[PDB]
RNA sequence: GAGCUGUAAGUAAGCUUUGAUCCAGAGAUUUCCGAAUGGGGAAACCCAGCAUGAGUUAUGUCAUGUUAUCGAUAUGUGAAUACAUAGCAUAUCAGAAGGCACACCCGGAGAACUGAAACAUCUUAGUACCCGGAGGAAGAGAAAGAAAAUUCGAUUCCCUUAGUAGCGGCGAGCGAAACGGGAAGAGCCCAAACCAACAAGCUUGCUUGUUGGGGUUGUAGGACACUCUAUGAGUUACAAAGGACGACAUUAGACGAAUCAUCUGGAAAGAUGAAUCAAAGAAGGUAAUAAUCCUGUAGUCGAAAAUGUUGUCUCUCUUGAGUGGAUCCUGAGUACGACGGAGCACGUGAAAUUCCGUCGGAAUCUGGGAGGACCAUCUCCUAAGGCUAAAUACUCUCUAGUGACCGAUAGUGAACCAGUACCGUGAGGGAAAGGUGAAAAGCACCCCGGAAGGGGAGUGAAAUAGAACCUGAAACCGUGUGC
RNA sequence: GUGAGUAGCGAAAGACGGGUGAGAAUCCCGUCCACCGAUUGACUAAGGUUUCCAGAGGAAGGCUCGUCCGCUCUGGGUUAGUCGGGUCCUAAGCUGAGGCCGACAGGCGUAGGCGAUGGAUAACAGGUUGAUAUUCCUGUACCACCUAUAAUCGUAUC
């Protein structure tokens, strides 16, 4: 599906409690930002999460 | 054990105490055919080309553990053992020792 | 090459046209063109027309179990020179 | 028998392969249709002497 | 080692003592459909391209040979845009796909009726279904550990601890671990500090970019400083990877001891009599119930060959410690904290240790973590890289063998040619069937009949066992007769 | 088994003479009679898969009977350069190299393909068998391709 192209972080699951503890399920999602990362060939349009962008943000 | 051409001696049957010769051995059912021993009276199909209204009399097969191969040097049907220093098993009567054929 | 298994000599539609026509039972998978180059490289004659037809398997029943027979392709040659391609 | 009276010559394999396949078993299955129960045990033997002639040509590869 | 041609009965024509049939290993052939793979398709069929080859005076028609898609090494070659890069044209390539044992295992996702005598947190349950990955096993694994002794020294599985400590609308219910006894028991490779080269710096750097040497731990161990040894030590199951010579096991096979005569019988293995062998009296068959008739068993014995398991013989490869103390190193968006969830027996509870999403975010040996909030001294241990056999869970199968397990409405749905007749558009549902006799010797011939079916004569111990074929119960339909 | 030798026998015009046979209201042949006739008649699609046809059968099936048969045994039957399809074309739809999305499975879609119920597409009379006919053979045709060819035209042509 969708992953961080640098690290590899992705979604999760887990329940969703309430004030009376009824529990549906839900899904967590990595904060993925499209950015132009220089790799071999062309610097493509990739999917990178926003925690791997604090130092390694190439143009 | 028992093959065609050699004498026998029926030990257990309605026609016991009779010698003879082997005619043809069924190998799978372990049945041998001896002349003059357990003869039939077959109601033949008289519409066949050969005969004119009759009854055939051909011998019926007996099991191989009813005959017993004899060498009457001591007037006795014996059992068989095997000796070979010749590249081929020569059949031996254990109760007398002689080489039979 | 041998793509002519047997002839067939049945009552009228095989042996009551014997002035120029003959009837073989060819193997399947073959044309009517190959039979022109198969009854010529055996008997040394010169055909004029080859016709074919196909029969389905038909049902026989013996004992307590049914089965089908074998399907068969049938050819009918017609000569121009020479005669008596069966004896 | 037939099994090693063959290994006679390389060229005379196929010139006898075409001699028995084409010109013997084809005559012995036309004559079965027009009427012959004279030798219906030649059809097994001239077919099992084709298998011996198409086994030796694998040894010469 | 003499009969054979699957069911095989039945005839035909044959083959075999110049060793056939039958059995085991190894090679040969293995049409078309199938992941289907030249393109197409409603599986088992239809249409082609370029090379060599037959054929025809020549087209038409045939045979062999190849040609799917991604990936990644390559060679070209113009790229919108000069250089040049996504495209494109080819040579190669045991690379990949699908099938599964519906068993066991590890991950991703993941319910309900039900129990609580209703029901929602909870239990049923991280179970059933489904999807991905493999293996002969998989997973965990070489202490930032248990614990409170003058501590011992990876993990895994059984016994006990124990239905105890706990968690719980404190309801229903869920439920450990270390100690102690055992089965089994081996530990090792990188990163960094660094020394030497080769493409970019006078570059200031042996650090950076690549590749070889170095170097692995807590009693603090390595760079660097010093001497004292440099042949013994090997593994290719962890730690680097390439052959022979015969030992033993498996898939054919051979030898293998000893009973004769009478009575009843259709038949002796039976009872009555005498004999014998026994590392052999397990079992099956033979006209009835056999240690001695047959096939065999205890015991010896056997491999042209193709795998398989190990011994030692090669052959590859390799440095082993101690003391010093100045300097450099010892895994970073990492550990951890707040908000939201999951999981540990433990339901946010005072909640430790463990992982996930989001933002914040470190110290560097006088360091860092844990010991059930937290802080202070004593105590053990060294997180953020990786690879590891055995004890353990299974059985669709192949070989020997057992059973106070079944004996045709039983045991498999199935002892009969069974997932088959038959029902359904489809997924899917699914029964019924066994027995002549010791041997087919399975009723020649006469007679009533169109034939069936009978009655005599015959085979057989018995047809009152005739293929409606062993024994033949009751219900129910008959014909006869004493009251 | 009782219900019981009861309810049924599935619209509808038959009568007789002759044969056949162990057996006939039922089978075959003859004459008279009645019924449909915008159909109970004559050809082709869909679907079924040997039923079609000749010679022999009478245990089962046929709502009775049966010498009969769409039922049993043996032996036969379907012929194409021109008819309906394929080697030609595209609708709705389906599938899809790269590509774009999604816990996995997978969903969508561009170039290209597949897909007739439509467009294109060269043959008609007569004879014949116990069962086949624009198919087989009689007489005359036509479209595509190939080979010899002569009058040949030539920057002509494809
Ligand atoms: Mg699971």
């Amino acid at each position: 599906g969708k992953q961080c192209f640098v690290t590899g972080r992705k979604a999760s699951t887990g329940n969703r409690r309430s004030h009376a503890l009824n529990s549906t399920k839900r899904r967590w999602n990595a904060n993925l930002q499209k950015v132009r990362i220089l790799v071999d060939g062309k610097p493509k349009k990739v999917w990178v999460s926003a925690r791997a962008l604090k130092s390694g943000k190439v143009t | 054990h028992i093959k065609k051409g050699d004498n026998v001696k029926v030990i257990a049957g309605k026609d016991k105490g009779k010698e003879g010769k082997v005619i043809a051995t069924l190998p799978k059912k372990d049945r041998v055919v001896v002349e003059g021993v357990n003869i039939m009276k077959k109601h033949q199909k008289p519409t066949q080309l050969n005969p004119e209204g009759g009854i055939l009399e051909t011998e019926a097969a007996i099991h191989v553990s009813n005959v017993q191969l004899l060498d009457p040097k001591t007037n006795e049907p014996t059992r068989v053992g095997y000796k070979f220093v010749d590249g081929k098993k020569v059949r031996i009567a254990k109760k007398s020792g002689e080489e039979i054929k | 090459r041998d793509i002519l298994k047997r002839p067939v000599i049945t009552e009228k539609s095989s042996e009551a046209m014997a002035e120029d026509k003959y009837t073989f039972d060819v193997d399947t998978r073959v044309n009517k063109t190959q039979v022109k180059m198969a009854v010529e490289e055996i008997f040394n004659v010169k055909v004029a027309s080859v016709n074919i037809m196909n029969y389905k398997p038909k049902k026989k029943r013996m004992g307590r179990y049914q089965g089908y027979t074998n399907k068969r392709r049938k050819a009918i040659v017609t000569l121009k020179e020479g005669s008596d391609d069966l004896f | 028998m037939k099994a090693k009276e063959i290994r006679d010559l390389t060229t005379s394999e196929i010139e006898e392969q075409i001699k028995s396949s084409k010109e013997e078993l084809f005559n012995l299955r036309f004559q079965l249709a027009t009427g012959q129960l004279e030798e219906t045990a030649r059809i097994r033997t001239v077919r099992k002497t084709i298998a011996r002639l198409k086994t030796v040509a694998r040894e010469r590869e």
